[PDB]
RNA sequence: CCUUCUCAAACAUUCUGUUUGGUAGUGAGUGAUACUCUUUGGAGUUAACUUGAAAUUGCUGGCCUUUAGGCGAACAAUGUUCUUAAA
């Protein structure tokens, strides 16, 4: 038999967990949502999870929303057996750029890139071809 | 209601849109104040202007203080309004669609035009029109608020309403106090909507304003004047 | 009895379609007949007995404009003007007031003219003009 | 400046790399990198700067292209106002008097409406190199070319100008092209310290002529940027140093 | 279904009334001494009579195909969902003629056939094809299998 | 069920020329050569290939402000509230 969890497939772009629960809601009161998210950049991975309170509840909204055509595609959600739990998501925000202070004074890394070069000469008479320079 | 799932969808994508183009207008208006042009679209601004494909003529803006009469326009399909243009029109008090104002134009009113450009209409509005205007149109406020006023309106100097005309115009003494004076205006719709005759017009005047309203979304759009006394000859 | 229906034949499914009719050239070349309307179109045009939409609109534009061208006591009983006789108008206001409204409306004409720069304006007019278009009627 | 018997060599001696028996194709292209200090305009820089440079590798990628699987192809991106003035015959003569040739024009209506649909519009960018679009489309493209248009150098669009005057001239668009095709190539402007320019297959031209072209380019992005140094390959092949600014280290830490 | 009649209101044939004013329009142009020539893409337009709908198939050439459920002669229409299931075409049961016949200039149709379509909306169609093999192929195909009615009213 | 910044200046007259500035992405996967720095936490870049706007859980960067917003704007900043597209 199955649960109230819910995997929905194949979300619009631009509708988020705020816009699930505002509709999921209408069918009635849901324990959870939760949409599945990226990392660096906020954009859609297009699914997510709910979570109703009541199975019963739960099979209707499967029901009627299987094959739900809407913003030009199709919408497609699947009721959970009973052994499922919902792990291990987050509501992960767009991760701006850092510029963290350069730790080495002038002079270290002064030595440092003619080792380098030096170093990125050595490795050309191994890979290696005649060089000067 | 059981609502639907596609306008969420049309007003979520609009606000997105609106959001990005209200937020390229701040960068750009705030680096130009601020007098920091390094890498941006434009050092300078424009003003467009429709009249009678129609011809487009646009001009660079002056800083002169400008008389215009706003009129605002329904907003776009899908959009709920977002905050900022929610206060720069309520200052303006233009909620309650169908609603103009009387408006001084300096640079310090400016930027604000970018902000609430895609719901409203500007132009340069003739002695004519304004007469109209506030000959046929125009209340103030309830019962006592409307005489007191007018004497306060004495003390700055001003009786038999044609010279609020004549100052409106002018500019020379005070428009605030004017503009103060006439908080509330109203214009009637064009259309009188739903009807079978009349649904041809609304069609009529949605692809009409289609032509003539323009979305530049750039931050450097120029502003977009019409011939107010025609839009006035229709709406009055 | 009743049995439901067996899907035997209908789970085959045909790759092919029935009849292998060759392809008639017309669906390639753009209609003959329509061209054969355009030149009956264009011979009557030529012989003038079918106007251009364009002239056509000119005639109206002109024709528009030469259909429509071508075509062969008591106000001193009411003082109005700083004069005295309204001074009997605040004495009874509130029996004029009492009155019917069928008598206010022409008792209540008459109120005190104060000077040239106020006109109160208008309240009573546009309907005694819709009472009398009504008595006509 | 760069010593340019050190790159004589670089080239020649990557063509020895190559000369021992798509990867297969992509084994003898040539890219240069260069790292530089805060390379970033602290922002994403999708404009692509049009550097002079004095051969033009674009008529060897014809010749060869004719041979390859891959045919090349011109795309024009022009407003709804130029492509109803502008036609093909019109630029046609024009550019077979200098022997090349555009292949489509399209239209920001046309991307917006034929081509809403991440298949269609990811195969029709694919099949082309060159994209050109009018300056003043080109701020308004990003959410129409999709992303992966952008992820490459062929698929992001090149910046190029009709308008002379008020009113554009199809003289202007004619000597355009001439400028972006045959003396200028394309150099994106991504994040970090890092920043790569592609040459092209070892194949087309001359080492000598490669090596010309290598000094000029950089020798125009030393005046541009400091420089930390100059780091040119094969994509396939390890990696060669020919030249570098020590000081520019200096002064990315200060 | 709604999407379905977006999509069709795009691809309305033309009317006589806009036919003929093209033809003058043409035959005008036509008129000059100087007179202009021009060679013009084919027309994009559903199609929707019945002898007509039922040759697009047999070909194939239907991208889609429409059945109104209300036909007084339902003897009509009762071979075309088997037809098109053997075929293949993607049909599809509309329900109600007369709507067909505002989207064709006509009083009723009772069949709305279509087979090509413009690159801007080849994609839609595709994509609504797999939603229609997801709607209705799937879901009724079972209850398509059995007897319907016998319920006393 | 919405539609995408569709141009700015300066110099110059060559019947149009030269220079400068203006572009935040569709998600997922494959992947070469590697580049710098970070101080090991890895971070920003790099060839180019696939894809019916495809689909399953990759755990919580940092700074600043207010009670969500900027880092592509610091006294910088944002919320979902337009009704003749009704009933």
């Amino acid at each position: 038999e199955y649960s109230g969890i819910i995997y929905v497939s194949r979300l619009p772009h631009g509708f988020h967990e705020k816009e699930l629960s505002k509709y999921f809601a209408q069918f009635g009161d849901l324990k959870e949502v939760r949409l599945a998210r990226n990392k660096k950049t906020g954009n859609s991975r297009h699914y997510g999870f709910l979570e109703f309170v009541n199975k019963e509840d739960a099979m209707i909204a499967q029901e009627s929303m299987n094959n739900y055509l809407l913003m030009g595609h199709l919408l497609q959600v699947r009721v959970l057996p009973k052994g499922a739990k919902i792990e291990k998501l987050y509501k992960y925000k767009k991760r701006v750029l850092v510029e963290k202070g350069i730790t080495k004074p002038v002079k270290q890394l002064k030595d440092n890139m003619k080792q380098k070069h030096e170093e990125r000469i050595k490795k050309l008479a191994k890979s290696g071809i005649e060089f000067k320079w | 209601k059981f609502v639907r799932a596609e306008s969420i969808v049309a007003k979520t994508l609009a606000t997105s849109r609106e959001k990005e183009r209200i937020k390229r207008v701040s960068i750009l208006e705030d680096k130009k104040a601020k007098n920091e042009t390094q890498h941006i679209a434009s050092g300078k601004d424009f003003i467009l202007k429709i009249t009678e494909g129609l011809i487009r003529e646009k001009t660079t803006y002056d800083g002169k203080p400008a008389l215009l009469f706003i009129v605002r326009v329904r907003g776009p399909l899908a959009v709920n309004i977002p905050n900022k243009a929610f206060k720069i029109l309520s200052l303006l008090r233009l909620v309650e669609t169908n609603t103009g104002v009387f408006v001084k134009l300096t640079k310090n009113v400016y930027p604000l035009l970018k902000v609430i450009a895609p719901y409203v209409v500007i132009g340069k509005p003739s002695l004519s029109s304004i007469r109209s205007l506030i000959q046929k149109r125009g209340r103030i406020i309830v019962l006592n608020d409307n005489n007191i006023v007018e004497e306060q309106l004495g003390d700055h100097g001003i009786i038999c309403v044609e010279d609020i005309i004549h100052e409106i115009a002018t500019m020379g003494e005070s428009f605030s106090v004017c503009n103060f004076f006439l908080q509330p205006f109203k214009l009637n719709r064009e259309v009188s909507g739903f009807g079978s005759l009349n649904r041809l017009r609304k069609i009529k005047q949605r692809e009409a304003e289609s032509r003539t309203r323009q979305f530049s979304n750039a931050a450097t759009a120029p502003v977009i004047e019409v011939d107010i006394d025609s839009l006035l000859a229709k709406l009055n | 009895p009743y049995e439901p229906l067996i899907d035997w034949f209908t789970r085959h499914e045909e790759v092919m379609p029935l009849t292998a009719v060759p392809e008639p050239k017309r669906r390639f070349v753009p209609s003959k007949n329509e061209a054969k309307r355009v030149m009956k179109i264009v011979r009557a045009i030529r012989e003038g007995r079918i106007i251009p939409p364009k002239k056509l609109k000119e005639m109206k534009e002109k024709e528009k404009i030469e259909n429509y061208q071508y075509d062969l006591p008591p106000t001193n009983e009411e003082s109005y003007n700083p004069p005295e006789e309204y001074l009997l108008s605040p004495e009874e206001k509130e029996a004029w007031e009492n009155t019917e409204y069928s008598e206010r409306e022409r008792n209540f004409i008459p109120q005190k003219y104060s000077a040239l720069r106020k006109v109160p304006g208008y309240g009573e007019s546009i309907r005694e003009r819709f009472e009398r278009s009504l008595d006509l009627y | 400046a760069i010593p340019r018997e050190r790159v004589i060599k670089a080239v020649n001696e990557l063509i020895k790399f190559t000369s021992k028996p798509e990867e297969e194709l992509k084994k003898d292209l040539q890219l240069i990198v260069v790292n530089n200090k805060s390379f970033t305009g602290t922002s994403k820089s999708f404009k692509l700067k049009l550097l002079n440079v004095k051969h033009s590798f674009y008529k060897p990628w014809k010749e060869a292209s004719a041979t390859a699987v891959k045919d090349f192809k011109v795309l024009l991106i022009l407003k709804d106002s130029d492509i109803k003035k502008v036609s093909e015959d019109d630029l046609f003569d024009q550019l077979d008097s200098e022997g090349i040739k555009v292949d489509e024009i399209i239209c920001g209506k046309d991307l917006k409406t034929v081509y809403k649909a991440y298949e269609a519009r990811n195969a029709f960018i694919s099949q082309f190199s060159l994209i050109l679009a009018d300056d003043s489309i080109v701020t308004s493209l990003p959410k129409l070319m999709g992303g992966k248009a952008y992820n490459k150098v062929e698929t992001t669009p090149i910046s190029i100008r009709t308008h002379a005057n008020k009113e554009f001239s199809l003289t202007t668009l004619t000597n355009n092209i001439k400028k972006v095709y045959m003396n200028q190539l394309p150099v994106k402007l991504p994040r970090g310290t890092t920043l790569n320019v592609h040459l092209g297959n070892l194949e087309w031209l001359r080492p000598e002529e490669f090596v010309d072209n290598v000094e000029l380019i950089s020798e125009q992005l030393i005046k541009a940027y400091q420089i930390r140094s100059i780091f040119i390959k094969t994509n396939r092949s390890p990696v060669l140093p020919l030249y570098y600014n020590q000081d520019v280290l200096d002064e990315l830490e200060a | 279904a709604a999407e379905t009649f977006k999509l069709f209101n795009k691809y309305r044939p033309e009317t006589a009334a806009e036919k003929k004013e093209r033809l003058t329009k043409e035959a005008a142009a036509v008129a000059e001494g100087k007179s202009k020539q021009d060679a013009s893409p084919k027309p994009y337009a559903v199609k929707y009579g019945l002898n007509h709908v039922v040759a697009l198939i047999e070909n194939k050439k239907a991208k889609l195909v429409l059945i109104a459920n209300d036909v007084d002669p339902i003897e009509l229409v009762v071979f075309l969902p088997a037809l098109c299931k053997k075929m293949g075409v993607p049909y599809a049961i509309v329900k109600g003629k007369a709507r067909l016949g505002t989207l064709v200039n006509q009083k009723t149709s009772a069949v709305a056939a279509l087979t090509e379509v413009r690159a801007e909306d080849e994609a839609a169609l595709a994509k609504l094809v797999s939603t229609i093999d997801a709607n209705f192929a799937d879901k009724y195909d079972e209850v398509k299998k059995h007897w319907g009615g016998g319920i006393l009213g």
